[PDB]
């Protein structure tokens, strides 16, 4: 039992706070009221990381080297069925 | 404008606030070194979620029978319980950072909460270790000397908003003490 | 060039690094062997899609279990979700092999994946299975000994950056054992 502080309608919530953020004109700060959702895997795995991987692009011709180009990102993905 | 910010947590009805041009102007007039305080909130919020899972994991590896049989930690809805507490505390740390005033904290968050880890089983003490991890984490974020992430911040000095954020926690293990 | 990649990967921020000819010099200059370490890097990733739905599927034809009902690999849900962390492994052991080095592999994917494939009840098993097909497509790839498919290189030897491959798949198996 733990109603008194925490009500169940009230329960797990917390305020967010926002940045829109550029160093430009129209930048802004922002606050929401919200609920607390996470899952037991965060420890090693926290939810502004999670299932990204490195994507690496290069692209290349044979003797043309002057041309040559190789990126990386890390974006979330999906296993194509 | 600060009111309109404790507006939305008054009503605690889930609607988006924003400021900006004027508003935004006379928040870092009337917040102090709110231009350094800007960039202290960020620093934190920009990391929150990596912060909260080393934490609550840092609290885990150098207790492991909190993982074990019986322990508070065990099963999976006990690790999400805990990883979510981790969210819920730093959240109210990052607004009262935001606000230069603990007492959103003090009230909506640190308020009986002693009594309710009593009444539930969760232990106080590890709970003061993982709440220190984070006090450390902020603290550097805030003055840029994190081992493992440098973020992009005007040159100046920063340790009056560090030793804000510290008092800030101090106050969450003073009250579960 | 180099420091832009690790900020990239420190900062998790999904925005994609870009480079000149001087800038490719450069990273070239710091890499061993960069010429027949990026054509082995390019041999993996342009058939990384092909590479993990034929080792999941392998999988699953030696165990068919997998996709009977309560089984890991059943509904639509779970075996999207088993190709995702196909195609993660593979992503983090072709950063290995352009790095030269383990760290990233072993710091941003294996540590704590054995504990979470438990906590979750993945088949760490049947894991290792799959990663041992993407091991032996990444070395027939790199050889150009692949028996459906040929890809285009200088002559010469690459037996290192296979052997290179090899140890990088090899610690993922170890790390979930
Ligand atoms: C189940 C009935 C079952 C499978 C499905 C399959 C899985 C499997 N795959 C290999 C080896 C390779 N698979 C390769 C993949 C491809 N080759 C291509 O040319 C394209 C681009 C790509 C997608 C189709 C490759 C390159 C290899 C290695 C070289 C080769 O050509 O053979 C294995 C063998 C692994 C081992 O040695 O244990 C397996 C099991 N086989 C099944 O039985
Ligand atoms: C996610 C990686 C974040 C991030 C987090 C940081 N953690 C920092 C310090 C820190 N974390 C722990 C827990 C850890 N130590 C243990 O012994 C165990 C179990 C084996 C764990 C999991 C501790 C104890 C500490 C040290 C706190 C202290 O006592 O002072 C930290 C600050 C490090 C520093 O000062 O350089 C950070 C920022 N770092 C990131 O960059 C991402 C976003
Ligand atoms: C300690 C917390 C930090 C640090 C902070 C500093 N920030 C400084 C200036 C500065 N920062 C911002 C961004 C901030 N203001 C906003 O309005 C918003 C969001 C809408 C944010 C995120 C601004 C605009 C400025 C003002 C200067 C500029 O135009 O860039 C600053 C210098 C203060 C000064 O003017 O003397 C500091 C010290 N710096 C540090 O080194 C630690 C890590
Ligand atoms: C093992 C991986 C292969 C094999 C590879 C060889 N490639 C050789 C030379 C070579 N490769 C490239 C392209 C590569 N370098 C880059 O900078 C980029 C993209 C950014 C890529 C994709 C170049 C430019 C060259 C130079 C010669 C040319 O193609 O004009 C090579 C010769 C030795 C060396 O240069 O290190 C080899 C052995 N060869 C094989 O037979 C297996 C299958
Ligand atoms: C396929 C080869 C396996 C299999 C895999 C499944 N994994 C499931 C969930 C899951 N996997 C991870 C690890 C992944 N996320 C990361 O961020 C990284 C590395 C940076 C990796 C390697 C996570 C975190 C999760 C849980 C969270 C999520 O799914 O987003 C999963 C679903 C479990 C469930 O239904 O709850 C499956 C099926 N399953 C198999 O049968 C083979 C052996
Ligand atoms: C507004 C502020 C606010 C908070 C601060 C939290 C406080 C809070 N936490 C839990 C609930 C819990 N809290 C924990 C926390 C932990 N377990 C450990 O072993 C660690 C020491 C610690 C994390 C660091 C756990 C594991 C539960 C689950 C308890 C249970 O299931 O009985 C609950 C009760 C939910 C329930 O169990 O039904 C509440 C009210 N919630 C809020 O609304």
């Amino acid at each position: 039992l733990y109603n008194k502080y925490f009500s169940a309608d009230r329960l797990h919530k917390a305020p967010e706070i926002l940045f829109e953020y550029n160093k430009t004109k129209y930048d802004r700060v922002g606050v929401r009221y919200t609920e607390v959702t996470s899952k037991a895997s965060e420890r090693f795995f926290p939810k502004s990381r999670m299932n990204r991987a490195p994507v690496i692009e290069i692209s290349y011709r044979e003797g043309a080297v002057s041309t040559a180009s190789v990126s990386l990102s890390m974006p979330e993905i999906s296993g194509p069925p | 404008m600060l009111d309109a910010f404790s507006r939305v947590v008054v009503n605690s009805d889930a609607k988006a606030a924003y400021v900006g041009g004027s508003d935004l102007q006379a928040l870092k007039s009337f917040i102090a070194d709110g231009n350094k305080r800007l960039d202290a909130v960020n620093s934190i919020v920009s990391n929150a979620s990596c912060m909260v899972s080393d934490a609550v994991s840092g609290m885990i590896c150098e207790n492991p029978g909190l993982i074990s049989p019986g322990g508070n930690c065990y099963t999976n809805r006990r690790m999400a319980a805990c990883l979510r507490d981790g969210e819920i505390i730093l959240r109210y740390v990052s607004y009262a950072l935001l606000a230069g005033d603990a007492s959103v904290l003090e009230d909506r968050c640190l308020n009986g909460l002693k009594e309710t880890y009593i009444a539930l089983g969760v232990p106080t003490n590890s709970s003061i270790r993982a709440v220190s991890i984070m006090k450390a984490q902020a603290v550097a974020f805030i003055t840029n000397t994190a081992t493992e992430r440098k973020m992009s911040f005007a040159a100046g000095d920063c340790t009056s908003l560090a030793s804000e954020v510290a008092s800030y926690f101090d106050r969450v293990g003073a009250a579960i003490s």
